[PDB]
RNA sequence: UUUUGGCAUAGUUGC
């Protein structure tokens, strides 16, 4: 009637991804880390973006769209940070958003691109994560793209941008020893690659008292946080969802 | 208010009284300047 | 696998990229709805504004 | 119009990757070995270069105003 | 009712506006509905 | 201090 003992092994640590094992677990608790890896994570994302001036092809609504989706260095800046509705300021401030600005003038004969590496930020620790950079837009002779904008704290479930991961691949089962997909020809489908099988074998033997356990992550980062970040500040942001579920029952019960 | 030409991109003031034309190429097409009021996007 | 529970589909689902277009019939430009509004000048009933 | 940031299904940075990509096609790279050069695994992402169309080139011959 | 003498038109019936409404348009320029049209040139040659 | 509006021809399009 008590949690399960689960058990790590870390296959593979780069600086885009990490790869590895998570062993006896429920399904349901791998599953909703996966999930947390996506939805629940929170980074640091522009979402507020007042443009002074425009004169690019793009319309203004474009330009913010795409400032939207720059990925933040949010290593650790963004665990010290406040989301904004909780903060108290003046609806904005160091401890609840990082301000950027971008001016860029294309005073000169040749097609300039806006990159990455033009937003400027307020704060060393939050800088545009190619800072090979990340095109905002080009610009022609006279034309301008002035705007300010404020990156804040907050998680993939709101919007997309705030989303880390950069494709979370999941498996269990690689051999399909519990049947939980019936392959009509299992003959066709090629080994995956923590398959253990010898390729005379297309499947492994039925297990009859199987269940769904050593459940194989490749959890890779947009480049907003280390992907080792990733995993961390996704466990410990469901084990605080739980938390505050238990406080909460433990007033409704009182 | 100030109007830009469509084809020598000159700003000219015009008044509501006058036809309007491009002060230095005669065009007959003219653009309103960009707004100077704030204008804020949530990047989403 | 399924996205809610992460447990496999029994069944194998057919899946690749395929060209699609978006046509113009939005539904914000098709929704509306009449109560109490500018009836006709000569028949008293509704019409279209 | 121009190269959206994102790959649209799993989210990866594709947009810091248009130049180098037609770079890597001025060095006679076949499209497959230049996104393979790239990093670019998933066919998801692939599809983003692969796919793309540049407009925005052909909206800068136009003069400002 | 209807008595064949009455089938002769002797005297026509002119509706209210009601009928043949007087729409206005682009300040006061009021536009005349066709069955107005018809009555004025019946008038007209009734006059006559 | 609380407004109101063209219409009736043709075309195109959706189920
Ligand atoms: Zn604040
Ligand atoms: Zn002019
Ligand atoms: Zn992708």
């Amino acid at each position: 009637p008590y949690a399960n003992q689960p058990t790590v092994r870390i296959t593979e640590l780069t600086d885009e991804n990490v790869k590895f094992i998570i062993e006896n677990t429920d399904l349901a608790v791998a599953n909703s880390i996966r999930r947390v890896f996506i939805a629940e994570v929170p980074i640091i994302a522009i979402d507020w973006v007042q443009i002074d001036a425009n004169s690019s092809v793009l319309h203004d609504e474009f330009i913010a769209h795409r400032l939207g989706l720059i990925p933040l260095t949010s290593d650790d800046i963004v665990d010290k940070l406040q989301y904004s509705r909780d903060c108290t300021c003046e609806e904005f401030c160091p401890e609840c958003s990082v301000e950027f600005t971008l001016d860029v003038r294309c005073n000169e004969d040749q097609t300039r691109h806006v990159t990455s590496r033009d937003l400027i930020s307020n704060s060393p620790r939050v800088i545009p994560v190619t800072s090979d950079d990340i095109l905002i837009v080009k610009l022609r002779k006279g034309q301008e793209l002035r705007l300010r904008a404020y990156a804040k704290k907050g998680f993939g479930k709101e919007h997309a941008k705030w989303n880390p991961t950069a494709g979370v691949a999941f498996e269990y089962d690689p051999d399909n020893a519990l049947r939980h997909t019936v392959y009509p020809k299992p003959e066709e489908w090629p080994k995956s690659e923590y398959s253990e099988l010898d390729e005379d074998e297309s499947q492994a033997p039925y297990d009859p008292n199987g269940k769904p356990e050593r459940f194989y992550y490749n959890v890779e980062s947009c480049g907003s946080l280390r992907p080792e970040t990733i995993v961390l500040s996704a466990l410990s942001g469901l084990k605080k969802k739980l938390s505050d579920l238990q406080t909460q029952l433990s007033h409704e019960i009182q | 208010m100030i109007y830009i030409c469509g084809e020598c991109h000159t700003e000219n003031e015009i008044k509501s009284r006058d036809p309007i034309r491009c002060r230095e190429c005669g065009y007959r097409i003219m653009y309103k300047k960009r707004t100077k009021r704030l204008v804020v996007f949530d990047a989403r | 696998y399924n996205g809610f529970t992460g447990r496999k589909i029994t069944s194998q689902i057919f899946i690749g990229p395929t060209y699609y277009q978006r046509l113009k019939h939005m539904v914000d430009d098709k929704i509306h709805s009449r109560a109490r509004g500018p009836i006709q000048i000569l028949n008293r009933q509704p019409m279209e504004g | 119009m121009i190269i959206p940031v994102r790959c649209f299904t799993c989210g990866k940075i594709v947009g810091n990757k248009w130049e180098a990509y037609l770079g890597l096609l001025q060095a006679e790279y076949t499209e497959g070995d230049a996104l393979d050069a790239l990093g670019l695994k998933r066919y998801c992402c692939r599809r983003m270069l692969l796919a793309h169309v540049d407009l925005i080139e052909k909206l800068l011959n136009y003069a400002p105003l | 009712y209807a008595r064949p003498e009455w089938m002769i038109v002797t005297v026509l019936p002119v509706p209210p506006l009601s009928v043949r409404p007087a729409v206005v348009m682009q300040g006061s320029a009021r536009n005349q509905d066709d069955l107005t049209h018809k009555l004025a040139d019946i008038v007209k040659i009734n006059n006559q």
